[PDB]
């Protein structure tokens, strides 16, 4: 035994499955419209983004 | 952007997996069309007694390409355009541990052959890969192996001048990005820069006193008054009278020609800018800007 | 119904199909050539529908964005959008981090004098309360300025596009090529008037197609200590003139530098400056003066970014 | 140090100061917070069990 004790500290994870309750009509959402924007034209394929 | 290299004889089982590793790699190619043979790709026209400047000037006059697929009956390439986004794998031998957001360069190979070339015997032509190193390392890898090639010529004639214990301490150890790299050395590539940097080494002290004493007038540029007090005292005692005037012209028509052809080979631009890199997948997206 | 609306949007942004004229049949060659010439003649007249068809031919190359990840105390939340970005990559960190230096944050590392920079000295102090949080992360702010190796570590990146600032980690997106689209407007590069020094001003040179912006990083001494000074230039005079014009700008610095080097000579002390090539502004697109809170900031337009290696000048 | 209704707003929304990584061998410090779902209640109470 050297002349000193010590304290040890860890961290430990847990996969927890949760329960979310959320009451009626609290948030109010605003949904836009999908707008397609072409960006890339290659010789092989043409990509898009919505 | 596709180039097919036909192979009239099928590959061996040893030569197949040697190229399965180097599946993404930058290769020079003497013409930019697709119907080309196995004798076209690589530096086999100039490397297979190689000389440095003939390969460095060849890369800027070339059209590089990227392997994408290694099949048994043939090979497949991809022509690399000016300022073109790609995805290049770090596969080059020896390994240098590229960093993201760097400026990769393309150098001629100067290390041993088993890292440089892959020996093919299915068709009898050995292909040569270039040296793809970051720009700040590839110029520190060569401002020492050109120093090492000098002292391996001094100690070959006068062996008492060069200490081998201190020559192989500094010249073969390069530290970049906090990592020391020990480089493998047994140099017949750099036997022309050593004969250009030394044939230019003597004409510079004779040349600056010839050119400071010619530009003396009322309309002198003011900074050259200050840059006079840097040249040493022994250079300011050179007798230019021991040569003739028609001999002194040829010590400028030769002198400046080793200040241009020696300068315009280090400012060559077959470089490419990596913008994303992962150190365990060894993949790198980039863009290639010639010159 | 809503899936059919997207079918009309994708099929209105497609590229035009290439004309397939069959050169093997008789009448099929005659009816395919006629639709080339009934269609070029309706792309030449000045009507609006002919101009409506003329812009679908889109040969546009694209910007290539880089996603960086900076500590939040080396990068202010109050940064103007369009600030130029550098990258300092001295070593390999234990974590995947990066150090991005704006030209108002590289003013605090340099310590160049406020007589040169009267307005970006008040700004660089009010954002950086001590200047220590920058200087603690570079342990060689004297040995990289003595030997002249600080410009070998910076890589130019491009203007800023998005800044998601948080408490400890700030996400910074740049635009390394092309014109950067915001994240939708086109972000032009913003420089202070304090740093940018024009060369095209004079008391008839050709109106070329293009004008370039350079970056000079210059080594010098202040308080008998190593420091530096970064300035920006703008001209389209070709590379041989501007290097000879930057030497005329730094005439007063070199003459006051080698008073001390006439005493003693180290070979670490000779290298002086380095000129980069940042990007190309198009011709006669004048920058618009803006103010921040009063900081005169020139914001350009259509600045596509390039990347030149640092070439020494002296 | 602030009022406790500002701490309840900060609890669920903003992630705290430098927690551990997930599915790595040596338990590094987390960054980039993309799909990072960490809930540490010892950083608020300042206690260890």
């Amino acid at each position: 035994h050297p002349g000193f004790a010590m304290t040890v500290v860890r961290t430990d994870e847990v996969l927890a499955e949760h329960i979310l309750y959320c009451s009626r009509a609290s948030t109010s959402m605003f949904v836009g419209l999908p707008s397609v924007v072409r960006r890339e034209v290659r010789s092989d394929a043409v990509t898009f983004e919505i | 952007k596709s180039i097919v290299v036909n192979l009239t004889s099928r590959l061996f089982a040893d030569e197949l997996a040697a190229l399965q590793s180097k599946i993404g790699s930058v290769l020079p190619l003497g013409d930019c069309h697709r119907l080309q043979n196995i004798q076209a790709l690589g530096l086999g026209c100039v490397c297979s007694s190689p000389d440095y400047i003939q390969i460095m000037q060849y890369l800027s006059k070339c059209t590089l390409a990227v392997l994408e697929e290694v099949r048994p009956d043939s090979l497949r390439l991809t022509r690399m355009d000016p300022s073109d986004n790609l995805q290049i794998k770090n596969v080059y031998a020896p390994f240098f541990q590229w960093d993201s957001n760097t400026q990769l360069a393309v150098l001629p190979p100067l290390f041993s052959r088993k890292d440089s070339t892959i020996v093919l015997e299915s068709n009898g032509f050995d292909i040569v890969f270039p040296m793809v190193v970051p720009q700040q390392l590839g110029h520190a890898i060569l401002q020492q192996l050109l120093v090492y090639h000098i002292y391996s010529k001094i100690s070959a004639g006068a062996p008492g001048d060069v200490n081998m214990a201190e020559l192989d301490l500094y010249t073969t150890n390069v530290s970049f990005m906090g990592r020391t790299y020990r480089l493998d050395v047994d140099l017949r590539v750099l036997d022309d820069l050593s004969m250009y940097l030394c044939i230019l080494s003597a004409l510079v002290p004779r040349g600056c006193l010839r050119l400071l004493t010619a530009l003396v007038r009322h309309d002198r540029h003011p900074l050259t008054e200050v840059f006079e007090g840097v040249v040493p005292d022994e250079v300011t005692r050179i007798d230019l009278d021991q040569l003739s005037v028609p001999d002194d012209i040829t010590r400028m028509r030769v002198m400046f020609s080793y200040l241009q052809s020696l300068s315009s080979i280090f400012n060559l631009g077959p470089r490419l800018h990596v913008y994303a890199y992962s150190a365990e997948t060894l993949a790198a997206s980039c863009w290639y800007s010639p010159r | 119904e809503n899936a059919a609306r997207l079918g009309r949007q994708v099929l209105g942004l497609l590229p035009p199909p290439t004309h397939r004229v069959s050169l093997t049949r008789g009448p099929e060659f005659a009816r395919g050539v006629r639709d080339l010439l009934s269609k070029y003649a309706a792309s030449t007249r000045p009507t609006v529908g002919s101009l409506h068809e003329a812009l679908r031919q889109a040969p546009f190359r694209q910007p290539t964005y880089g996603d960086f990840l900076v500590y939040s105390q080396t990068f202010s939340p109050q940064e103007p959008l369009g600030t130029f970005l550098f990258s300092f990559k001295q070593e390999d960190n234990g974590s995947s981090m990066d150090m991005l230096l704006t030209p108002t944050s590289l003013f605090m590392l340099s310590g160049m004098e406020a007589a040169k920079a009267p307005q970006t000295h008040k700004v660089a102090g009010v954002w950086y309360g001590s200047g220590s949080g920058l200087a603690d992360f570079i342990p060689n702010l004297s040995e990289l300025m003595d030997t002249g190796e600080f410009h070998t570590l910076l890589t130019p990146v491009g203007p800023m596009v998005q800044s998601v600032h948080s408490t400890f980690v700030t996400k910074v997106t740049s635009a390394m090529k092309g014109v950067g689209l915001a994240r939708r407007a086109h972000v032009g590069l913003t420089l202070p008037c304090d740093m940018l020094v024009d060369l095209d001003e004079s008391c008839r040179e050709p109106a070329g197609l293009n004008v370039t912006i350079y970056a000079s990083l210059v080594y010098l001494r202040v308080n008998q200590r190593p420091s530096m000074a970064l300035t920006f230039f703008q001209s389209g005079k070709g590379f041989a003139e501007v290097v000879a014009m930057i030497k005329d700008h730094f005439t007063d610095v070199i003459r006051t530098k080698y008073i001390q080097l006439r005493h003693e000579l180290y070979i670490n002390r000779l290298v002086f400056g380095a000129v980069c090539t940042l990007g190309t502004v198009p011709f006669d697109s004048h920058p618009v003066h803006q103010s921040l809170n009063s900081l005169p900031v020139l914001v350009f337009a259509n600045f596509e970014a390039a990347c030149g290696p640092w070439t020494v000048f002296l | 140090n602030r009022g406790l209704y500002t701490l309840v707003n900060e609890y669920s929304a903003r992630l705290a100061g430098a927690p551990a990584t997930s599915t790595t061998d040596l338990q590094y410090v987390v960054v980039n917070g993309t799909d990072v779902f960490l809930d540490q209640p010892c950083h608020m109470l300042q206690e260890a069990y």
